[PDB]
RNA sequence: UGUCCUACGCCGGCAGGCGCGGGUAACCCGUUGAACCCCAUUCGUGAUGGGGAUCGGGGAUUGCAAUUAUUCCCC
């Protein structure tokens, strides 16, 4: 029963983690998730109705893969093409408050621990949870 | 009891560490099927599909990759894995297996052992 | 999907013909003063699934979409999203609609001619303002 | 039709 | 055994015309797993004849400027077009590709002789390497104008052009252009 | 002339969908969109419905091209 | 007349920091930064010209080179000439145009009427 | 590249503000966590959801001063 998150399809791992967070029930969801835009370079609201859980799941997995990351690094990770009009396109960071409240909601789930180093890292119980969903996807992948 | 090789393409350098194992091929803590350009997947199974899992029975190989892009990293990965197997069969296996494997790989393609000397120019 | 009998080919909304065969969000976008962002948020606030087409909607859903579109603010649409934030006349956070844009554009233009500002005279000659 | 206080520099604007 | 995309056989491919046999490089040692190889093939003259012909078709598929560097897209489009060919015809799509290249390449062409002002052209023979190159170029161009503004995906249109050229019917762009070039050359002499 | 496509099915269109479609050997949204002048979104909806029903085999799923097969 | 739903009388009697909510961002930033001594001198000049006027007659014209003035509600009724680099333009200060600068009321250039082109 | 480059937290729809540390630099920015590209969703051949000019409103910084839109953000 020894499996690792790194030996799992990352996309399906994010989807399964989002499903686990959704059927978990308790999670701090802001009231403006249906009006927010996720970056200054993005154009529309996301098509997925429950994008917040997927974002929190991907955030938790990113803190698993490389910890010690703050809000600024998380905005650096999710940046993209700013289509500046007739101007040449550039690179722009994501929305700061969205990532900040994602981290605040996840530490409200006691899954993310504040660090003396300066950033944030993953709790050991959160690591156990991530290993449990990783084993779930491994079982649903190698047997199907 | 172990060997350490490198393989470069443009800028990407993949370092391969090979030892006595149980038939597992690992890169950056991820399985070889778990690298994000699955379109270019058969290029990185070319040593395995060319050579079979029978001679990869007791080999543990780890690859850590720095720099480059995506395609150059994949070519560095396959080159590093192949050089690791060749050096392992040099140091710990006989020489006839070495020349047989080298003949098969060279008659397949040349880039999988020798690196492209061309790089980005000023 | 199946054939809906109660399908409206053309919608008649707010002095505007709406192509009913289109998607709901972009059919609402087809009128003046509503873009894809505003149509998406007013449809999310109406608790309506976004995957449906415009013509195969019931009348109560259409009228409640029009109701939420007419008065945004007390239906929890925030006052940074609307078209006209501070009107010069009354200063009310108001989202204006197809006749409203043209009417208030004309009144802004005519008050700018009455002011005799540089922008109003530039509009009168008909040159670039920005 | 010229306003009361405007100058020729801006009377050509009107 | 080496199978293109892991499924497609190469030993069933037979060359009809022996003049193009030594240049259509698909058969035994030139069969690979993927069209992507990124080898130095234009370093010295006639080295591109050693190139696998699927790689040639892929490399002539990125020609237009907005797709001028993307190769993984071209190899997945080649894979999809081979799927479309296999479900339509039922044959080996490599055989269909080889037949299309054979039936697409012009055999003679007009050329200008004399000086600047000599507006009469002489008909000359066409090299086999040039014949293969121009056949690939015309097939890819037929795939381009076959799919500019339509619902049809370019993989489907590339498969349709390849099948129409392998059948030799008067529907492919390459077949029509080859017929026009040969008629012009026969008129000039 | 402009192309007019049905965003929703018709009775004759549904009759040609349930019967005349799953014997076309190869199935893509483009060919079913061009033979019957059907909008492509309705085309993928129809092909997904027929795959869920089980009358049409599936070869390939991708972001750009999806390839289906007539069953036997 | 009304301005953001506020009429002129309670515009005049209102204190200074509630006008720091009723303008645009530019005018609020300028008046929060603080007006220069020349602004304040012109302000005294305008209030002096307004108080020293007959009730039925319009005030005396005050000429200025200042183009960065923001029209506060205190100057409604002032008879002001603005320099545009060459000539003064005299204007009544109307109350619907408080949220603007003075310099845009004297245009500094002429509208271009194109003549017959020369050799080129 | 840097004594203006920014790490972290909080307030923020977002431009941005607030409290704090490092770096006169293979140390801190920075494993420079780049974009194309890849995989899934919606669109479906029409001035279209392509293309974004031109305009109408608000907000925030830079600067003695942005009215003749400095710049950036949001409908």
């Amino acid at each position: 029963p020894g499996v690792t998150v790194k030996d799992v399809n990352q996309q399906e791992f994010v989807r399964a983690l989002a499903a686990f967070l959704k059927k978990s029930g308790k999670l701090k969801v802001p009231e403006w998730v249906d009006t927010v835009k996720l970056a200054k370079h993005k154009e529309l609201a996301p098509y997925d109705e429950n994008w917040f859980y997927t974002r929190a799941a991907s955030t938790a997995r990113h803190l698993y893969l490389r910890g010690g990351a703050g809000v600024g690094s998380m905005t650096k990770i999710y940046g993209g093409r700013q289509r500046n009009g007739v101007m040449p396109s550039h690179f722009s960071r994501g929305s700061k408050s969205v990532a900040r409240r994602v981290l605040q909601a996840l530490e409200g789930l006691k899954m993310v621990e504040k660090d003396q180093d300066g950033g944030r890292k993953l709790t050991p119980q959160g690591q156990r949870d991530l290993d449990r969903i990783a084993g779930q996807v491994a079982a649903a992948n190698k047997k199907h | 009891q172990s060997v350490q090789v490198f393989g470069r393409k443009k800028t990407a350098t993949a370092v391969a560490h090979c030892k006595r194992g149980n038939g597992l091929i690992k890169v950056n803590g991820r399985p070889l099927e778990m690298i994000e350009p699955r379109t270019l997947q058969y290029k990185l199974l070319e040593p395995v599909l060319l050579l079979g899992k029978e001679r990869f029975a007791g080999v543990d190989i780890r690859v850590r990759v720095k720099g480059g892009g995506h395609v150059a990293q994949i070519y560095a990965i396959r080159q590093s894995i192949s050089k690791a197997l060749v050096a392992y069969y040099q140091k710990y296996v006989d020489e006839a297996s070495k020349k047989e494997i080298k003949d098969i790989l060279i008659q397949y393609d040349r880039t999988l052992l020798v690196a492209d000397p061309r790089r980005c120019e000023s | 999907l199946v054939i809906p009998e109660k399908f409206q080919h053309i919608l008649r909304v707010l002095n505007t013909n709406i192509d009913g065969r289109r998607k709901i969000a972009f059919a609402i976008t087809a009128i003046k003063g509503v873009g894809r962002r505003y149509a998406h948020v007013v449809l999310r606030k109406a608790d309506i699934d976004l995957t449906k087409r415009a013509g195969e909607l019931t009348e109560d859903e259409v009228e409640r979409v029009i109701t939420i579109m007419q008065n945004p603010r007390q239906y929890k649409i925030p006052d940074w999203f609307l078209n006209r934030q501070k009107d010069v006349k009354d200063g009310k956070y108001s989202q204006v609609l197809a006749n409203g844009l043209d009417n208030k554009l004309r009144e802004d233009l005519e008050r700018l001619k009455k002011i005799r500002a540089h922008r109003g005279l530039r509009h009168f000659w008909g040159l670039r303002v920005r | 039709k010229v306003p009361k206080g405007t100058s020729s520099y801006q009377a050509e604007w009107i | 055994d080496i199978k293109l995309f892991g499924k497609w056989s190469t030993d069933d491919v037979q060359i009809n015309d022996i003049s193009l046999q030594d240049y259509i490089a698909v058969k035994e040692k030139y069969a690979k797993y993927l069209p992507h190889s990124a080898g130095r093939y234009a370093a010295k003259r006639f080295r591109k004849a050693q190139c696998p012909i699927v790689e040639r078709l892929t490399n002539s598929m990125m020609m237009h400027g907005r797709n001028n560097g993307k190769k993984l897209m071209t190899v997945r489009i080649v894979k999809h077009a081979f799927e479309i060919i296999h479900l339509l015809t039922g044959e080996n799509p490599l055989q269909v590709l080889v037949n299309a290249i054979i039936n697409s390449g012009p055999r003679e062409d007009s050329t200008r002789i004399g000086r600047a002002g000599t507006v009469r052209r002489q008909a000359v023979d066409v090299s086999p390497l040039r014949r293969v190159n121009q056949a690939i170029w015309l097939l890819c161009t037929g795939a381009r104008e076959a799919a500019f503004r339509n619902i049809k995906t370019i993989a489907e249109c590339l498969a349709d052009e390849l099948i129409n050229a392998a059948k030799g019917s008067s529907n492919s762009y390459a077949i029509k252009k080859k017929d026009e070039l040969e008629r012009v050359a026969k008129s000039n002499r | 002339d402009k192309l007019n496509n049905l965003v929703l099915f018709d009775k004759a269109t549904y009759d040609k969908l349930c019967k005349e479609v799953p014997n076309y050997k190869l199935i893509t949204p483009a060919v079913v969109s061009e033979r019957l002048k059907i909008r492509g979104s309705l085309a993928r909806a129809a092909l997904q419905e027929l795959l869920s029903k089980g009358l049409i085999k599936l070869v390939s799923k991708h972001r750009a091209q999806v390839i289906y097969t007539r069953n036997t | 007349f009304t301005y953001r739903g506020v009429d002129l009388d309670q515009l005049l009697d209102m204190s200074y920091e509630q006008l720091m909510q009723l303008y645009s961002a530019r005018q609020r930033r300028r008046l929060n930064r603080g007006l220069r001594r020349k602004q304040h001198s012109l302000l005294k000049r305008l209030r002096k010209a307004k108080k020293e006027a007959p009730p039925m007659e319009k005030p005396e014209v005050v000429k200025t080179h200042l183009r960065d003035m923001i029209i506060l509600p205190e100057m409604v009724g002032s008879m002001v000439g603005v320099y545009n680099g060459k000539t003064f333009n005299q204007v009544e200060i109307k109350p619907e145009m408080i949220g603007h600068y003075l310099g845009e009321f004297s245009i500094t250039y002429k509208p271009v009427k194109h003549g017959r082109p020369g050799i080129g």
